[PDB]
RNA sequence: UGGUUUAAUUCGAAGCAACGCGAAGAACCUUACCAGGCCUUGACAUGCUAGGGAACCCGGGUGAAAGCCUGGGGUGCCCCGCGAGGGGAGCCCUAGCACAGGUGCUGCAUGGCCGUCGUCAGCUCGUGCCGUGAGGUGUUGGGUUAAGUCCCGCAACGAGCGCAACCCCCGCCGUUAGUUGCCAGCGGUUCGGCCGGGCACUCUAACGGGACUGCCCGCGAAAGCGGGAGGAAGGAGGGGACGACGUCUGGUCAGCAUGGCCCUUACGGCCUGGGCGACACACGUGCUACAAUGCCCACUACAAAGCGAUGCCACCCGGCAACGGGGAGCUAAUCGCAAAAAGGUGGGCCCAGUUCGGAUUGGGGUCUGCAACCCGACCCCAUGAAGCCGGAAUCGCUAGUAAUCGCGGAUCAGCCAUGC
RNA sequence: AAGGAGGUAAAAAUGGUAAAAAA
């Protein structure tokens, strides 16, 4: 992916800074499952946008520098 | 010291030009470097038969453009004069370059 | 049941392009585009009196609006006026330097495009196919070819089953190279569908 | 120069067989039944479209 | 669809990686020879019609 | 591709002739499938009414963009006036409106394109004869050929589209041409055809010549036949493009057209993501392999073709590499891709799942592009699996053909290219 | 070895597929 820098929405930065400016209520409703789970996202509920619903994931650490929607399966039925 | 390049579409009027032009230069001047045959520029195209999904069975096609060269030694008034305007290549353009 | 384009077959020395100018790799595309739009605009809004050749000579800005038409008079204008607006429509849509041409062939039944054009015209106005078309083949053979194959496909009077109709007379060797065959295709369009009109006129050897 | 090494070798056979047939046209009349005059008739045929190696046809199925 | 597709290529979008070829004399994006700006069948028809310049019925 | 599954898994082609097939460049583009947000006199076009603002540059809010409310400046030109005044068009808008739109269905509505039998060797006309006539005839009869190609017979003698043939690619020679070439001729040489000069030789590209069983020996009632000669080229010299009359109610309105049919603030548009990459099998076509004609490391040479100006990039430097920084030259037979590989010369490996094989996978970088999770490619360390030559049965191949090995291109930011 | 004809021995695992119709 990226090499000199790292991709994440700028709106994710700017909206981290706000819900950090209050330590406010839960839910981040990203309408783009792209944007890396870059360090400063702590571990809050991510209702990432699938195409169907809003997959809500409680982030940990074992996932930091690796994409958000990289955690939503979307493709139903496995084997 | 005059280096003229022939850029054309068909060898026919291409050499037909080259004949009179070189002679008219030999006419109103002196020695003229004969119409050298620069390797004819040809392009490659490969389409198929019909629109409907067939991959194999086809028809190939190719672009035909022709390149040549003419030089002289003296910038005579009369050569310049004639070999300037006196032209009708219709569908052929050329390049004047110096050396 | 094919027939590789007899005109695309003629490409040797038996049919010169309908566009001879210099195109240098780059500008060549836009040249082809602009020019094709000229052609296309002509073909309809210049129809009136039927043309074959859509030839154009160009180079640097210079344009040659060259046409082979089956009539010049009632397509040049009552005072050389039809040439005016049209030529300047070209010039307006192709801002450079336009130069009209209305060369005329003294024979209609010679030259397949327009022959087929009339052939399609008759059926377009709902005429009995086989009769009139076969006798049109006979018209062309009252003019003087060595062969004329004017086939006509599509819906024949409707009846769903759109076949193809056999009309011809005299030998036609479109396989042969030095045969010099003008071939012309006319689009037949009935209010009940689309029919095809192919004319094949064979001229002569030693040319 | 040009083409290929071994091909150059064969081309050397031809160049020789053409070099001596020049300065002694008597070797000529006796050299023909050996073939040292013929050039070639075996050049790489064009990649035929529809097949892999210019004649090598791709595999059949049907079933 | 089809009409808006031409406008999409006509207007030319924001980012570079959004453009796509278009046979202007038929209207198609895939396999459009970006030398003539024409598709495969567009190209074929225009050549056979005794219209395509430079090129010839290749028989090498 | 089949399936199954999936919110959705865009559609089509179905023995042979569908299965690396349209598709020769699916990250969102493409895009026609799902969901949601939105738009709707519409993404486009042609036009009437009421009124307005000229056009038009620009800003915020706002969100995923699509989109939505709203905000500053603004006032060219035309009919009469050194003042005021009204209206016209370029123009964008709001309401009715004529209207557009569909990658919605029908190839059993179609042109066109094409696939096919299949390079099949056929198809057929004039005139004469045969029969009451349909019609037979030729063309039914025998050798031979790639051939309805050629000879013989014969109620027929021909002729046409095909066959061939002329057009081209390709080997020998001819005329012209000289920033590719060239000491072949000579002068010099940091000894490079680099510095002068020639066009013979390479060559490059247009007009040509050359081969016809033409000739020599024999055979055959002829066609034809064996052998031989001159020849670069022997009896069809090699490959192409050429594909009849016509069968298939073949396929495709989802490239394109066009009959009908249906919908019409939605079966139309945008945007955004997800998806067409799913996995329990099956199958088609393909790649590299399982290896000592072998693989690994070192060293030196012969390609044709195509591509290349916001492209090709030489070059130097940077990094283990990926690739990046500085930086010459070219719209090119004159600058570059470019490193051909096979060969060959030198050493290893020493019959082991082996230094054979690169599949799985993690660990980190770069490059692409807004952005690479599902979804790119490239590189560096490591894991180094399966696999020790493949039964029922089947692919192709008659001469520069099998196989082996490399190269360029189309589309392309990139690349899923083992494709063409 | 020619035809033409007269009496003797040969050779198909299976196949269902409709229909108002179009000239």
């Amino acid at each position: 992916s990226l090499k000199k820098g790292v991709f994440v929405d700028d709106h994710l930065l700017e909206k981290v800074l706000e819900l950090n400016a209050k330590g406010e209520k839960r839910l981040i409703k990203t309408w783009s499952r792209r944007s890396t789970i870059v360090p400063e996202m702590v571990g809050h509920t991510i209702a990432v946008y699938n195409g169907k619903q809003h997959v809500p994931v409680y982030i940990t650490e074992n996932m930091v520098g690796h994409k958000l929607g990289e955690f939503a399966p979307t493709r139903t039925y496995r084997g | 010291k005059i280096r003229i390049k022939l850029r054309g579409f068909d060898h026919k009027t291409l050499d037909a030009s080259a004949q009179k032009i070189v002679e008219a230069a030999r006419r109103s001047g002196a020695q003229v470097s004969g119409p050298i045959p620069l390797p004819t520029r040809v392009r490659r195209f490969t389409v198929i038969r019909g629109p409907f999904k067939h991959k194999d069975s086809r028809e190939h096609f190719e672009l035909r453009t022709h390149n040549r060269l003419v030089d002289i030694i003296n910038p005579n008034r009369k050569t310049i004069e004639q070999l300037m305007t006196l032209d009708l290549p219709t569908g052929v353009e050329i390049e004047i370059k110096t050396v | 049941g094919n027939k590789i384009h007899p005109i695309g077959f003629r490409l040797g020395i038996t049919r010169d392009w309908e566009s001879r100018w210099y195109a240098g790799k780059k500008q060549y595309r836009h040249l082809l585009l602009e020019d094709q739009r000229i052609r296309g605009l002509l073909e309809k809004e210049l129809y009136s009196a039927g043309l074959a050749r859509v030839d154009i000579e160009r180079a640097a800005d210079n344009v040659a609006v060259t046409v082979h038409v089956a009539k010049p008079g009632v397509v040049i204008g009552r005072g050389g006026e039809r040439i005016r607006v049209l030529r300047e429509e070209l010039a307006k849509l192709t801002g450079k330097n336009v130069a009209l041409n209305v060369q005329e062939v003294q024979n209609p039944n010679l030259s397949a495009p327009l022959v087929a054009q009339r052939v399609a015209e008759q059926i377009e106005r709902r005429f009995a196919v086989r009769r009139a078309i076969k006798q049109a083949v006979q018209r062309v053979m009252e003019s003087g070819a060595k062969g004329a194959k004017v086939i006509v496909s599509g819906r024949i009077g409707g009846a769903e089953q759109a076949r193809t109709e056999w009309a011809a007379q005299g030998r036609v060797p479109l396989h042969t190279l030095r045969a010099n065959i003008d071939y012309g295709f006319a689009l037949a369009r009935t209010t009940y569908g689309v029919l095809g009109v192919k004319a094949y006129i064979f001229l002569g050897e030693v040319i | 120069r040009g083409g290929g090494k071994s091909g150059q070798i064969d081309a050397i056979k031809l160049g020789i067989a053409r070099a001596l047939v020049q300065y002694n046209p008597d070797y000529r009349a006796k050299l023909k039944p050996l073939g040292f005059l013929t050039r070639d008739a075996r050049v790489v045929e064009r990649k035929k479209y529809g097949k892999h190696k210019a004649r090598r046809a791709p595999q059949y199925s049907k079933r | 669809a089809r009409k808006a597709l031409i406008e999409k290529a006509k207007r030319t979008p924001k980012f570079k990686v959004r453009a796509y070829t278009r046979c202007v004399r038929c209207g198609r994006a895939r396999s459009v020879y970006r030398f003539f700006g024409l598709c495969r069948i567009c190209l074929r028809e225009l050549a056979h019609k005794g219209q395509l310049p430079g090129v010839r019925k290749a028989s090498w």
